DNA sequence: GACAGAAAGCTCAAGTACTTAAGCCTGGTCTTTACTA
RNA sequence: AAGACCAGGCU
DNA sequence: TAGTTAAGTACTTGAGCTTTCTGTC
């Protein structure tokens, strides 16, 4: 497609109890990050690299409609189970569903956002290093990947 | 050192891979053959092998002088740790002893990692007995399904239920394929 | 491009005299054989804006029975043939009371136009062939074995000998590029005749459906 | 007959699946009669061609008298009879069997 | 070349044509911030990828207990003996081969490829 | 009642919510002999639904070296999929990340909120049960640390697996439970830390209350899973591969207790088994279980 | 149904009715409709 | 090997070294060094800087390797980018002299006199390297050159005395299939090349192709193992399948649209649903 | 009367619903009804 | 009674 | 005691481009 081409690859996430996929720079910016600078800190941890910028420039411009949190936590609960008759009760549902079933092990107090968005980073980081080929992919089969 | 030139149509992977098969089947085959010519008009196994009642030039070949490459896959051994095969060879170790050759044989005996890399081998070949046999089954029975109902007719003719005509007779000459034998024209091949 | 260009028009004439004498058309050896400067001189050589325009290459043959029956091969200029230019063709198709004829098409056609030949039919039969169909002779292939359009007396002694009815034989499409090859309509039948390593030489009849 | 193998069978594959080994057959009457093959034999040449001609009739695998089924009683039985001939050839009678 | 930011909101900058000096800028479009480029390269596309792996590799990895090493290749700078050898990453080149060589003392993070 | 029927019936779940319970679980114990008692007391299964004709699962993977026997799988439609524990495998029981995170506080540890995001490139992810906790700046000193911690039992339970990738910068710890991991002996230099006054108060082990926990507790032998033997590089026998030769290796840092300890419980009965073929193993290891005795 | 569409209730409760019969004899046929609840047995299993 | 590179699909990307995106805003006064030479050869007397032209630069440079392996040149290059996109771009290109393979590409000079420029630079570059199509037939992954050992692929012929000799001669095994426009080239064999692939033979060439190639196919899969089965089962099944005049697959779909009895039907994969249609 | 625009039409790529899933054989154990009313 | 799960055997 | 997973084909639907007739110049 003429969009598709020009963008390249966008990178999507699959959050629990939300319709379809939401795009990574809409839920940073939900979790409270609004500036790109930050976001991409929270992702690349080195601005030196070229390779890196030039795959995550598209996710960028993919979100760049949303550019408040309170927008994007809109934009996160309009998605939701169910469309909320009233916008202040899908933010606060989008809200709740952030909060508990968003990465429950890296905390459930409302303090822990930052270190979400630090795990989240990380998990962007990893899924570029892979597409990148720096990393190799995991395999299944390996044993200590089981329990 | 970066001297190997890559042969057409192949990677410089396919092409180390490829040599180094040929030299480790080349290996294998002169063993077999020397130990085949070491066997004795007495010896037990020979015995059978020439005969053909059971088993083979290659068993013999295990049996006595080596056991050879071991394969996963129709490949070399993986490396399913990092960059090995497994913690007791050192990374980035592409060596025969390494990737699964086994160099003893069934009379002396195998070292532990090559009994691990054999049972890998042979895994392989019991999963594939496994796996395979709801696949011809399946197979076949759509085969019969499909023509269960073609039959030579009175006419000679070979038609299906709905008496329509398949061949007009059995083979294309009309013959039983139980009564025919292997044959040579002798007036094909000759110079004029 | 135009010596390749010329060369593809070579091509597509001598395939189309081989199919017209295939067919049954009086077609002289000459004409069935023909080198490429042999063509090219007679032609013209190079065709863009050069003496072989598409249109100076129609086949008109004479049926070897009747010379009444004759049919006219076309080679549209256009890379996409219309209902307004098949219109033209079956003017001038009715001017020359001719009633069979091909078109030779660069490209494709409109189904609007697929349409326009079929509703034809009763009067004036048109079949449609692609450049790249007429490229190669797909009957010189090893795969492809001999077939000989029948006769309706030999159909009907066919029958008889078998003592068969039309539906109980092997069937072949209308749209088998070999019946296309052919023009064999429905409800016609072919003897195909093919080699064995059994026998020695089998023959085997499709009922064109 | 020679022609219409090198058609039939491009590559030259001489190994031919037929129905009745005509070596094998030849051999046991040859044991079975007490053949002496340093004498000179009293098979008249015409008998060996006339014999493998009526034979050959004898052969149906399609029955009728129509011209179709003649030519389809010969495509059935062509290559079994170009063996038959092949191998029943008169000088090959004379000086091999 | 690479990404910049504005210095106000920090945000992306992207490259716009002024019409009328007809040079080249960078604009924030969440502010008014211009800023003319100095780089005339907006987006560059190594096709080929024949970078050297060098940069990737880091001196760190000369304490792996599990790669082998050799006394054959000295380092350049310093002549240590001791050199850990190993292979290439990159999926996609033209070889698949070669041994990268890490200099194996405490202080000599020399990094060299023969 | 709850514990009664799902232990009972096998089904794994509610009663009335038994379509999408999990079945398989809590079979009839095996007394057709002793070693079909063992085997089944130490026995693996793989969810993976036995109908997948995807032969990937069912392989014999590397990592399975001394930790699941190779020879012992059932023959049928589960090949691969029902596996049994090597003979000195042990699996992890668990246990909190209390006392291992404030260690790492303790060593000059950075948190998660204090970390100036410019200086997280240099530095070494830690990594605790999968949780990002923070980052470190000596990845060696605190790896040596944390290995002579665990040897002495001081802190870190012998349990927990420490692992270093060197190359991604990650150092992972896990206190989790279901690791599965073996003993193996400790090769300092080119020399085993297990030494002859060892030996002697093993074979005196009667009436001395010296047993194999003092063995472990004195750094001798030490507890290895899967993805830490990635780091790991072993000895198959010391006499052999510690001794000065044209050296393969001279980083050795483990070496295997013995080599037969690889196999399972009814692969431990086969005299011989490297003289026999693989497949003859996996037989005899099925028809051992049906044995009368 | 009967007892309901005599005494003429109301024509919600006669569509719900229907509804409900026409879901019990579809899935005497067919218990395997996809998209549609699968009947149940006292037991929780599903009918044959 | 002429055919070889004639056959094989090669698209710009290959052999493309690297891209990069530049902005120029004058003809002469370029930012590259080396450029300067031939701008000005090409500018002295200027082709088409009549209408204004584009400040935006695409420059992709061609490893030599890739450019001599396929014998390719820069001009055909250069013509077959103009005419598969019209007047919409202007092409400035090197001699072959020049150390580093440079072809200077712009954008429209009609466009200068909807996307924005730079980012439809970048949509033409995304475009080119999967589309161009420098050479061969597309479908066509990769061609491989071998001399047969195989007496079933070598050209056996008589010779003068009548005797069965065998030649050797290249042959072409491809990776993916066209066989229409392979069929067509210059110096391919026609009555010869053939295809593994059983819908392609059949919309080529027929039904008595695909009853012939279908059962070379399958008396293949079946002596591979050195096996033998008889001809006149292989033939039934083939005769079976292109009966109908159409190629009749032996699964449910395939043998259900035989017009046979309902019950002879429903004892094959389909039980009730045909009975229902009954 | 000749052009153009707006029409019904038509064909041709994506997305969705549905199907099958080797053969035979031996055992054992468990459970149909527990929960609201 | 019947249904369900599981385990094993011969290819 | 009553209820209470992975493949493959066929079909549908939506995006892109022909003819013809009807209006306006
Ligand atoms: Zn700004
Ligand atoms: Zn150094």
């Amino acid at each position: 497609g003429a969009k598709k081409s020009a963008i390249g690859q966008r990178i999507v996430a699959t959050l629990p109890y939300i319709k379809q996929e939401v795009p990574i720079i809409i839920v940073f910016r939900a979790l409270g990050f609004v500036s790109d600078r930050d976001i991409l800190e929270h992702i690349i941890y080195d601005f030196e690299d070229p390779e890196m910028m030039e795959m995550v420039k598209p996710s960028l411009d993919e979100a760049f409609v949303i550019q408040e949190q309170n927008v994007a936590l809109n934009f996160i609960g309009s998605r939701g189970a169910k469309p909320g008759v009233t916008k202040e009760k899908r933010i606060k549902y989008a809200k709740e569903v952030l909060q508990k079933e968003m990465l429950p092990h890296v905390g459930v107090s409302d303090f822990c956002e930052t270190k979400k968005a630090y795990f989240l980073g990380y998990m962007v980081h990893r899924l570029l290093l892979a597409a990148l080929g720096r990393r190799e992919l995991d395999d299944r089969d390996h044993y200590g990947n089981k329990r | 050192n970066n001297e190997l030139e890559p042969t057409p149509g192949n990677t410089l992977r396919q092409t180390f891979e490829n040599q180094v098969n040929r030299i480790l089947n080349d290996a294998r085959d002169k063993t077999g053959s020397s130990a085949q010519k070491s066997l004795s008009e007495y010896n037990n196994f020979k015995s059978m092998v020439v005969s053909g009642a059971k088993g083979s030039k290659i068993n013999i070949s295990q049996v006595i002088a080596v056991v050879g490459q071991q394969n996963v896959e129709g490949k070399r051994i993986p490396f399913g740790f990092k960059h090995r095969t497994l913690p007791h060879f050192i990374k980035d170790d592409y060596g025969p002893e390494s990737r699964g050759f086994v160099e003893n044989s069934y009379l002396a005996g195998l070292t532990p990692t090559e009994f691990f890399f054999h049972a890998m081998g042979g895994r392989e070949g019991l999963i594939d007995t496994a796996v395979k046999t709801a696949e011809t089954g399946y197979i076949q029975r759509r085969l019969i399904k499909s023509m269960e109902s073609v039959m030579v007719k009175y006419d000679a003719t070979v038609r299906n239920s709905i008496n329509q005509v398949v061949q007009l007779r059995y083979g294309e000459d009309g013959l039983a394929g139980e009564s025919v034998e292997f044959q040579n024209l002798a007036t094909l091949k000759p110079s004029n | 491009d135009d010596e390749e260009e010329t060369y593809r028009l070579w091509k597509i004439r001598k395939t189309i005299m081989q199919l017209c004498h295939d067919r049954g058309y009086l077609v002289t050896q000459d004409e069935l054989d023909q080198t490429l400067e042999e063509f090219k001189a007679q032609s013209g050589d190079k065709p863009s804006e050069g003496r072989p325009r598409r249109t100076d290459l129609t086949v008109l043959v004479a049926h070897n029975d009747d010379p009444t029956d004759q049919m006219f091969v076309f080679f549209p200029e256009e890379p996409k043939v219309g209902i307004k230019t098949i219109k033209v063709y079956c003017q001038r198709m009715q001017e020359e009371n001719i009633t069979r004829a091909l078109i030779v098409v660069q490209q494709g056609m409109t189904p609007s136009a697929k349409q326009s030949l079929v509703d034809m039919a009763p009067k004036y039969i048109l079949e449609q062939f692609l450049q790249q169909e007429l490229l190669i002779n797909i009957t010189e292939h090893e795969l492809v074995p001999e077939h000989v359009v029948m006769t309706k007396e030999e159909v009907t002694e066919l029958l008889a000998r078998y003592k068969l009815r039309e539906n109980q034989l092997p069937r072949i499409q209308a749209g088998d590029p070999v019946a296309r090859y052919f023009g064999i309509k429905r409800g016609q039948v072919v003897k195909i005749i093919r080699p064995s390593e059994t026998a020695g030489r089998y023959i085997t009849y499709r009922l064109v459906q | 007959d020679r022609e219409v193998l090198r058609v039939i069978f491009p590559t030259g594959d001489s190994k031919v699946v037929l129905p009745c080994n005509l070596l094998r057959m030849i051999w046991n009457a040859q044991k079975i009669f007490h053949i002496n093959p340093r004498l000179p034999s009293d098979l008249h040449p015409i008998k060996v061609v006339e014999g493998v001609k009526e034979l050959s009739k004898k052969l149906v695998i399609v029955n009728g008298d129509d011209p179709l089924s003649r030519q389809a009683q010969e495509n059935a039985t062509l290559l079994f009879n170009i063996h038959l001939r092949s191998t029943l050839c008169s000088r090959r009678m004379a000086e091999e069997f | 070349v690479g990404i910049r930011f504005c210095q106000e909101c920090n945000n992306m900058l992207y490259p716009k044509e002024d019409k009328e000096n007809r040079i080249l800028l960078y604009a924030c479009r969440n502010c008014d911030y211009q800023q003319e480029a100095d780089n005339s390269c907006i987006y560059v596309n190594k096709i080929t990828h024949e970078v050297d792996e060098l940069t990737q590799i880091i001196a760190d990895v000369s304490q792996d207990p599990t790669l082998p090493r050799t006394e054959d290749h000295p380092c350049q700078k310093c002549g240590h003996k001791e050199a850990v050898f190993f292979q290439s990453h990159s999926a996609r080149a033209e070889d698949a081969m070669r041994l990268y060589y890490v200099c194996t003392a405490p202080h000599c993070g020399h990094r060299w490829t023969e | 009642d709850g514990l009664k029927y799902s232990l009972a019936t096998g089904n794994w779940g509610d009663q009335k919510k038994a379509h999408q319970a999990r079945a398989g679980v809590s079979q009839v114990l095996n007394r057709l002999t002793f070693a079909s008692t063992l085997s089944h007391l130490r026995r693996l299964n793989s969810p993976i639904g036995r109908d997948g004709k995807l032969a990937k699962p069912r392989q014999l993977h590397n990592t399975l070296w001394g930790m699941v026997c190779p020879a012992e799988t059932p023959e049928g439609h589960a090949v691969g999929l029902v596996k049994n524990l090597a003979l000195m495998a042990y699996i992890s029981v668990g246990s909190q990340p209390s006392p291992i995170l404030e260690f790492l506080e303790e060593w000059s540890m950075e948190n998660l909120e204090e970390i100036s995001p410019a200086a997280i490139a240099d530095a070494t992810k830690i990594f605790v049960n999968g949780c990002w906790v923070g980052i470190h700046k000596d990845p060696e000193q605190l790896m040596n640390t944390l290995r002579k911690l665990r040897r002495q039992m001081d802190i870190i339970v012998s349990e927990v697996s420490m692992i270093r990738d060197i190359r991604e910068r990650e150092i992972r710890i896990y206190t989790d439970a279901g690791r599965i991991c073996r003993p193996l002996l400790i090769v300092e230099k080119q020399k085993l830390l297990l030494k002859k006054r060892h030996i002697d108060q093993l074979k005196e082990r009667e009436y001395n209350n010296y047993s194999w926990q003092d063995l472990v507790a004195s750094g001798v032998v030490e507890y290895i899973d899967t993805l830490e033997e990635e780091t790991v590089m072993l000895a198959m026998t010391p006499d052999d591969l510690q001794e000065k030769e044209v050296a393969y290796c001279s980083t050795y840092t483990h070496c295997e207790i013995h080599p037969s300890m690889i196999l399972g419980v009814c692969a431990s009965i086969i005299p011989f088994p490297d003289h026999n073929q693989s497949p003859r193993n996996t037989y005899q290891s099925a028809m051992g279980k049906q044995a009368m005795g | 149904l009967r007892r309901n569409e005599q005494n003429g209730a109301a024509a919600h409760v006669i569509a719900e009715d229907v509804k409900l019969l026409q879901f019990h004899v579809a899935t005497m046929v067919d218990n395997e409709l996809p998209g549609l609840p699968r009947a149940m047995q006292k037991s929780g299993r599903p009918l044959k | 090997k002429d055919i070889l590179c004639r056959l094989e699909h090669t698209t710009l990307r290959k052999v493309t070294a690297n891209t990069a995106i530049y902005y120029d805003p004058n003809p002469q006064s370029t930012v590259v060094a080396e450029d300067q030479e031939w701008v000005n050869v090409y500018y002295e007397m200027p082709d088409f800087d009549v209408a204004r032209i584009s400040p935006w630069l695409l420059r992709v440079e061609l490893d030599r390797k890739h450019m001599t392996d396929r014998k390719l040149t820069m001009e055909q290059i250069a013509e077959k980018i103009n005419a598969g996109f019209g007047d919409d771009l202007n092409c400035i290109f090197n001699d072959d002299n020049a150390e580093k393979l440079v072809l200077r590409i712009r954008i429209m000079n009609s466009d200068e006199n909807k996307m924005d420029d730079d980012v439809f630079l970048r949509c033409i570059e995304s475009n080119m390297l999967t589309d161009m199509t420098l050479q061969g037939i597309e479908q066509i992954s990769k061609v491989y050159m071998h001399l047969p050992q195989t007496d079933n692929k070598k050209k056996i012929i008589i010779t003068e005395d009548g005797e069965f000799k065998a030649l050797q001669e290249w042959i072409l095994e491809t990776d993916g299939v066209s066989l229409m426009r392979v069929l067509s080239e210059k110096d391919v064999d026609p009555v010869r090349t053939t295809s593994n692939d059983i819908v392609e033979i059949f919309t080529v060439l027929g039904i008595e192709a695909v009853r012939k190639a279908l059962e070379r196919e399958l008396y293949h899969v079946i002596s591979f193992d050195g096996s033998y089965v008889n001809y006149r089962h292989l033939a039934l099944l083939c005769d079976t399948m292109t009966c109908r005049g159409h190629l009749m697959a032996i699964t449910r779909h395939g043998v259900n649209r035989q017009d046979t009895g309902p019950l002879m039907k429903c004892s094959f994969e389909e039980t009730v649903d045909v009975l229902m249609e009954a």
